[PDB]
């Protein structure tokens, strides 16, 4: 179909390993990982086992709906019995509404999640929150987001496929309806280049594409998408774990939805061992205009040793210079995100984060990741999704 | 010029739109769809030449396959929405040598004659109920309700039977919207779902405009109620911190002969503020044939802030107290299309001239504050006297030594003190004639309430 060029195929293998290999025993566990190198056929059966007693061991009430959902799945995928946690998100998403139409699209990502681990465990017993969940989602009406697209339609594909025989014909009818609704607004995202949404969304929307019932009107031009993630990876774009885990699946041919059918001791093989600069200025504004009435605009300029110096130290260096520019961190499945500038953090009850952006643009990796150019204007703004 | 259309969809352009059609134009167009079927027309856009007869520019539209014509149509009103009896429509547009505008665009479609349900009510009687009732009301089903009487009296509807489903959220699977006048865009009474029995509603018009919506999947029985066409009156009481209203007809010109009126109170202390999109009436030196009176304070004894009529568009007109009443009245033979009035109520810099006692709250109150506020009240007391405090509720966000959200007190120029929390404040007295109240607000909430506080002399 699309399916990697045995050519190509090293340049696959590479990630794959070098995704297993961030597992460690303080690495954050990252269930996508998991289910990743599960589906994938997992080289490293030190890793897998360690990060699977990881998971297992984590506490519930830490674990968000999302979260929660990834877990169910991950475990799933070791041949591991989730059981207890499968409960607990059940009685959590009877009680699950969402805010209203207005409000932003990606809200919807981590219910998809949740509906699909819950439909694969049950899926006669999802089908209300399956049906709560499709006309809200229908009816919302925020700039549509690919990445959420993406996994709703796996949420929504794996319903559609199991309507209890009796059902009235009504369900099958709305979940495809959204389903097809869904899949127009991720063509419509396909770029005259092989991209959908963007390089970090692309390969979320494969296996939402490989998946739907009803294909979209322009005919998606698969071969071209999956060699343009090819290069890319030649590229080095696919360097954050996480980002492997999410198209490691599709270029192994594999969606989230396979998951229940993974097997266990395949016994894997041994991917063969593969063998000046004058520090810059950037300009660094950092602006409040939303919490308080106490806020700020103050900007600053800074030296990065080289470029291959990532936003990151921009920010420390900052905090260093001046301790206007202080700033707090915190760990997640993507990453280090920057939590906090200068006391004022994110607050989920406010749903207010920090948006780094280019001047005007915003950026698409974390801090940890992007590297700025010799003279870029990076500005990070306090604000609202 | 002029065509005849066949399309289940289509559109339909004045000639010189987007701007501006030609005079002495003499048009037309023919629409014809499938049989068992119905027109629906849109309106995007339509400036005319304005006539009360309705001679000089004009558009009519025939209901082709019936006997009469739905009307003549000049100025800028236009029902949003029409709908044929038939599956044929006559479209003549008919103009004259001076003055011109941007036309009009308009859009139409197919619709089924199962499908649909629309039904227009008069005798002051409740026979109106949901689809089927008390059997379920079906999926997928629109229906819609008009109710016009009388030119004196108010509409009152009051439900015996509600059962709708329920809301997922914020989000609304089935519901029944309510509206002021007599069309889809009329000011919005009310939008109505799940198991609970809504309201006695009241109108301000002899005309009502309701919308039953139902989803793809999960019925109930629906709804049954009823209406009393019966007092004489019109306008109201308008009791929300902001809103909207209209004058009867709206778009289309009004009734004659007619004196409306609306009192604005909300928020105690905290003065209204008017705005129209939309403004025409018989212009006339000096001003009195069909006239706008705004008041300010509650009733026509007050100090008279304006007196309007003809075409222009006024200025806002900030009421200077916490009441705000408003009178219109207009005489036997012409009428214009009338006004729509944003309203909202501000607390930028107001000021107690005069009062005994009163009260404060923060605009909405008790719902929860708007973000982003700078708030400025100042109570005057009389001649070489003072004012005692007192709060009654209090709940703001917290500390940050009241950096976030906060509330100021002020004797003349000096300050009192600087609140917030949940805790409410001591009673005081002021030194001087003056009482500055500052309220700041930031830009984000767990949607805490505002305060509320008496005052004295
Ligand atoms: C919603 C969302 C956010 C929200 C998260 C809402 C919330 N607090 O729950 C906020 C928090 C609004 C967000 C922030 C950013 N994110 Co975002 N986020 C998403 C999205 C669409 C949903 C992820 C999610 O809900 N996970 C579901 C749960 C089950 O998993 P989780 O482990 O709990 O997920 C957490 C992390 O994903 C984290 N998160 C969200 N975005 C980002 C970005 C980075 C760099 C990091 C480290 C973490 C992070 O928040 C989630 C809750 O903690 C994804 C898309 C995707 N495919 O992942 C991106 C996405 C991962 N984030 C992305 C980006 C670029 C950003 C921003 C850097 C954009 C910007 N200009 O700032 C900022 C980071 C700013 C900072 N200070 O670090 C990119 C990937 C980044 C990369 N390095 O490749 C993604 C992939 C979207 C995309 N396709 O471009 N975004
Ligand atoms: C850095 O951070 C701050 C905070 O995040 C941003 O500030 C806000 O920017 C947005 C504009 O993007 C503003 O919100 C919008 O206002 C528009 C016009 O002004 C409104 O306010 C007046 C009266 O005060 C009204 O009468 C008027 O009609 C408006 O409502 C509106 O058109 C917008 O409505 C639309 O947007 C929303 C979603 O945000 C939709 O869902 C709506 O349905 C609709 O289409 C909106 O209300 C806001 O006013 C700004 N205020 C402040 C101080 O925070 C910066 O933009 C940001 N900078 C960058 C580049 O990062
Ligand atoms: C639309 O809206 C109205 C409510 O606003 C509902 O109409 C009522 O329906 C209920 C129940 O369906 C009726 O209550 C019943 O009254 C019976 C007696 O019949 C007559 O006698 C009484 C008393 O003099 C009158 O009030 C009544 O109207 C009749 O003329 C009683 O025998 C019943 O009460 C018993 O029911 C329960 C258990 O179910 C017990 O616990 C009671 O104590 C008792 O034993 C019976 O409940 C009521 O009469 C109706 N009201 C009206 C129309 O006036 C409709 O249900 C609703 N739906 C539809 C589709 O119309
Ligand atoms: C509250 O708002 C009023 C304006 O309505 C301010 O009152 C005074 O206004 C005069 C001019 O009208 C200025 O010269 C002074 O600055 C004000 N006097 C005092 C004693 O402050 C008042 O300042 C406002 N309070 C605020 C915003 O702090
Ligand atoms: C770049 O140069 C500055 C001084 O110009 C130096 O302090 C810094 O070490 C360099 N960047 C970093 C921290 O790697
Ligand atoms: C408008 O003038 C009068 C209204 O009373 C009516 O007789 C006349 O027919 C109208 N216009 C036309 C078609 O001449
Ligand atoms: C509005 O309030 C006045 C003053 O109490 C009252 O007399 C009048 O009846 C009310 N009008 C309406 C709409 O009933
Ligand atoms: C308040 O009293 C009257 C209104 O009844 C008003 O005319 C007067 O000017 C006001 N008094 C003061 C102190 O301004
Ligand atoms: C106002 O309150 C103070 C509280 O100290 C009290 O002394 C005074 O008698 C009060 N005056 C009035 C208006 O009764
Ligand atoms: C109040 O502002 C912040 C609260 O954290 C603090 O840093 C500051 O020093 C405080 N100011 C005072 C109370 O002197
Ligand atoms: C209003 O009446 C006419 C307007 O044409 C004008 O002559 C007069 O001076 C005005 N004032 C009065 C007397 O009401
Ligand atoms: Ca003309
Ligand atoms: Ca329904
Ligand atoms: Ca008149
Ligand atoms: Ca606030």
């Amino acid at each position: 179909s699309c399916s990697v060029p045995s050519a190509q195929e090293p340049l696959v293998n590479g990630i794959q390993v070098l995704m297993e290999n961030s597992v460690t025993s303080s690495a954050y566990p990252n269930p996508s990982i998991l289910i990743a190198m599960n589906l994938a056929g997992a080289y490293n059966l030190k890793a897998q086992k360690l990060l699977t007693y990881q998971l297992m061991s984590s506490d519930n009430n830490d674990l968000t709906i999302g979260h929660l959902g990834l877990t169910i799945m991950a475990l799933t995928s070791s041949c591991r019995d989730p059981g207890d946690k499968v409960s607990i998100l059940q009685r959590q998403m009877e009680n699950w509404a969402p805010s209203s139409p207005n409000a932003e699209a990606s809200a919807f990502y981590g219910p998809s999640l949740a509906i699909l681990a819950l439909c694969q465990k049950n899926s006669e017993a999802t089908l209300p929150i399956a049906v709560r969940f499709a006309k809200t989602l229908l009816a919302n009406s925020s700039p549509f987001n690919v990445d959420t697209g993406a996994m709703a339609t796996l949420a929504l594909t794996c319903m559609y496929n199991k309507i209890p025989v009796g059902s009235e014909e009504g369900y099958r009818s709305l979940f495809g309806q959204v389903l097809k609704d869904i899949v127009e607004k991720i063509s419509m995202k396909i770029k005259d280049n092989g991209i959908i949404g963007d390089i970090y969304s692309t390969g979320l929307a494969m296996q939402a594409l490989s998946v739907t019932p009803e294909p979209s009107k322009k005919e998606w031009n698969c071969k071209k998408t999956t060699d343009m993630i090819l290069n890319e990876i030649k590229q080095g774009k696919f360097h954050n774990p996480m980002s492997i885990a999410q198209i490691l699946p599709s270029l192994k041919g594999k969606t989230y939805l396979d998951v229940p059918q993974v097997t266990c001791s395949p016994d894997h093989e041994v991917q063969p061992t593969l063998p000046s600069a004058s520090n810059i200025t950037v300009i660094y504004t950092i602006n409040n205009q939303l919490r308080g009435v106490e806020l700020l605009f103050n900007e600053t300029i800074n030296v990065s040793v080289k470029s291959g110096s990532v936003l990151l130290v921009v920010l420390e260096e900052a905090q260093r210079k001046n301790p206007m520019f202080k700033f707090e961190t915190t760990m997640t499945s993507w990453g280090l995100v920057v939590s906090s500038i200068n006391n004022i953090a994110e607050n989920v009850n406010h749903k207010t984060y920090w948006q780094f952006l280019s001047g005007v643009t915003p950026l698409n990796e974390g801090v940890a990741d992007y590297i700025p150019f010799n003279h870029e204007h990076i500005t990070a703004n306090f604000t609202q999704y | 010029c002029g065509e005849i259309l066949t399309e289940s969809t289509g559109t339909i352009q004045s000639p010189g739109h987007p701007n501006v059609y030609p005079h002495g134009i003499n048009c037309t167009w023919h629409i014809l769809v499938q049989p068992n079927h119905l027109i629906h027309l849109m309106f995007e856009t339509f400036h005319l030449e304005f006539h009360y007869n309705c001679t000089n520019d004009y558009l009519e539209v025939y209901d082709t396959d019936s006997e009469t014509s739905l009307g003549r149509y000049c100025g800028k009103s236009i029902p949003p929405s029409l709908t044929s009896s038939g599956n044929s429509l006559m479209l003549v547009f008919v103009t004259d040598s001076d003055l011109a505008y941007e036309g009009f665009l308009i859009n139409y479609e197919a619709i089924s004659a199962a499908t649909a349900c629309l039904q227009d009510y008069t005798d002051d009687l409740g026979t109106f109920t949901s689809p089927n009732f008390p059997n379920n009301y079906p999926n997928n089903w629109e229906c819609i309700y008009r109710i016009t009487v009388r030119t004196g009296q108010l509409i009152a509807v009051h439900f015996t039977n509600f059962s709708l489903e329920e809301a997922i959220g914020n989000y609304y699977t089935d519901f029944l919207e309510i509206r002021d006048g007599g069309y889809e865009k009329s000011p919005l009474l009310g939008i109505f779902y799940g198991s609970n029995l809504p309201p006695t509603i009241i109108s301000h018009s002899n005309k009502l405009w309701l919308k039953f919506k139902s989803d793809q999947i999960d019925t109930r029985s629906g709804f049954s109620a009823y209406w009393d066409g019966s007092s004489t009156g019109c306008g109201g009481n308008l009791t929300t911190s902001s809103g909207t209203f209209i004058s009867p007809n709206y778009p289309m010109p009004y009734y004659h002969s007619s004196e409306c009126y609306w009192w604005l109170k909300s928020s105690h202390g905290s003065a209204f503020e008017l705005e129209f999109k939309d403004f025409h009436l018989e212009h006339h030196p000096n001003c009195t044939l069909d006239y706008l009176a705004v008041y300010d304070g509650p009733s026509s004894n007050s100090h008279l802030l304006t007196q309007l009529c003809g075409d222009e568009k006024p200025p806002l007109i900030r009421s200077s107290g916490d009441s705000m009443f408003i009178k219109l009245r207009t005489d036997e033979g012409q009428q214009g299309r009338g006004f729509k009035a944003e309203y909202r109520q501000t607390c930028e810099n107001v000021v107690i001239v005069n009062q005994t006692y009163g009260i404060l709250e923060s605009i909405g109150y008790p719902n929860p504050y708007s973000e982003n506020q700078h708030c400025n009240w100042t109570i005057r007391a009389t001649t070489g006297n003072t004012v005692n405090y007192t709060f009654l509720a209090f709940d703001l966000e917290h500390h940050i030594n009241c950096s976030t959200d906060y509330l100021e007190l002020y004797d003349g120029p000096r300050q009192m003190g600087r609140y917030c929390g949940v805790d409410l404040p001591p009673p005081g007295s002021t030194t001087s004639s003056k009482l500055q109240v500052l309220l700041l607000t930031d830009g984000v909430g767990r949607r805490e309430k505002g305060f509320q506080m008496q005052w004295f002399v």
